[PDB]
DNA sequence: TATAAGTATTTAAACTTTACTCT
DNA sequence: AGAGTAAAGTTTAAATACTTATAT
């Protein structure tokens, strides 16, 4: 009572934000943007109905999407105190309400290609061929509706075979945070529609 | 000007709230409905599934109901009938004739051409597109208040309108926006 | 209290996940 | 390794009613 209940809830939310950024090794500018969005959600009364954990986790993801920091939602879900379903609802909800449009939140496939390729130790030759396949899939109308990470995983997979630096469907799936079946579904589709020839597997 | 000659809709689900105007003892009612499920612990009403009109009914002690699954207001009127019938058949009296209100309809449809959702989401106002969570663009119309899900195949789902006439108003608005450039 | 959200029910779209089987 | 699959889960809206957490 020298601190309103708002203030104590903000301190709790800021501790949760600090815990997430330290754990994900997120840069200061991202953490600051997450905090700014969170305060906006509070100002607009957008917390009512959902957990502070839920909302702060969504503000960190929204901040990564606004600043083009290629983190996947799952990395956050892994350390957030709530599930993907719940963080996804809070995230779509506060994005809608803070006017974070599809355009403002868009992150090019290329940025994920580089991020995932880093974790996979793949060369710039592979990155290039994958970016090339993603550009062709987009021109042909095969990308809409599909999980973007699923497409990146499958283009890296295909390109790793084609450039002799093979990685397994399971490996790419693990770093892109989707299932192997998804990588497999996109792989098949990309190979036959773009007529891609592959050594072996 | 936008040729809409290929756009079509099909009703898929109709939802109505009904006031029977009479209290009800849900335990005594459980019989009137063969296929029934009740657990006040989880949900306060009786979940009943009619067979003729293939509709699901939710009966509450307050005498009010919800009818969903219907493909026509007619199927709902019939469902409210069979039930009212079976009720008098165990000693229930109604202060008025049943009051039925269509609360929501869901339509599926096809626009007849494909779309690149990334491009659509760039200029379509009142929309969301998050392919990592759901495949379609989510378009929110203020009036008539409804939501349209637009997929890359050009198929659509319209929910929240209270009539086909209104759903078509929502779709006409979407079509008009999809035409700006 | 007055607010929201969750619990249950329906229904299509089309995508991913789950949980395996069979090579 | 990875091909492949069926069924379940994800989203949209609404009314019913009964609970639980919290804004003020």
């Amino acid at each position: 009572m020298v601190s309103d209940a708002a203030e104590r809830n903000l301190a709790f939310a800021l501790s949760e934000l600090d815990r997430i950024t330290a754990q994900l090794k997120l840069p200061r500018h991202v953490e600051e943007e997450a905090a700014r969005l969170y305060r906006e959600a509070v100002r607009k009364g957008l917390i009512r109905g959902r957990s502070i954990e839920s909302v702060m986790a969504a503000c960190v993801y929204a901040a990564c999407r606004l600043l083009k920091v290629p983190r996947t939602l799952d990395e956050i879900a892994d350390i957030a105190r709530v599930d993907k379903k719940e963080i996804g609802r809070s995230y779509r909800f506060i994005a809608r309400n803070l006017n974070l449009t599809p355009k403002k939140l868009f992150v090019k496939p290329t940025d994920y290609v580089n991020k995932f390729a880093d974790e996979l130790g793949l060369s710039e030759k592979v990155r290039r061929r994958a970016i090339e396949i993603l550009d062709e899939a987009y021109k042909r109308g095969l990308t809409s509706g599909k999980s973007p990470a699923g497409l990146v995983a499958a283009a890296l997979y295909i390109a790793s075979l084609l450039e002799g630096e093979k990685r397994t469907q399971r490996e790419v799936a693990e770093v892109a945070r989707v299932t192997e079946v998804t990588v497999r579904n996109r792989y098949k589709e990309l190979v036959e529609k773009l007529k891609i020839k592959v050594p072996i597997a | 000007m936008v040729d809409m000659s290929k756009v079509k809709l099909r009703i898929e689900n109709i939802v109505a709230s009904v006031d029977l105007f009479a209290q009800l003892d849900l335990e005594k009612v459980l019989d009137l409905c063969p296929n029934s499920k009740y657990n006040p612990e989880e949900f306060p009403g009786i979940i009943c599934h009619l067979d003729d009109p293939k509709v699901a009914l939710l009966i509450f002690s307050s005498g009010k109901l919800v009818v969903t699954g219907a493909k026509s207001v007619q199927d709902i009127e019939r469902a409210v009938a069979k039930l009212a019938q079976k009720l008098k058949s165990i000693g229930v009296k109604f202060k008025r004739a049943p009051q039925i209100d269509v609360q929501n309809m869901v339509f599926s449809g096809d626009i007849g051409r494909e779309f690149n959702l990334d491009v659509v989401a760039l200029t379509l106002p009142n929309c969301e597109y998050e392919p990592e969570q759901f495949p379609g663009v989510i378009y929110r119309v203020k009036e008539p208040k409804s939501v349209i899900l637009l997929f890359s195949s050009g198929k659509i789902v319209c929910s929240g309108a209270k009539s086909e006439a209104d759903a078509w108003e929502a779709v006409r608005k979407l079509l008009r926006e999809l035409d700006k450039y």
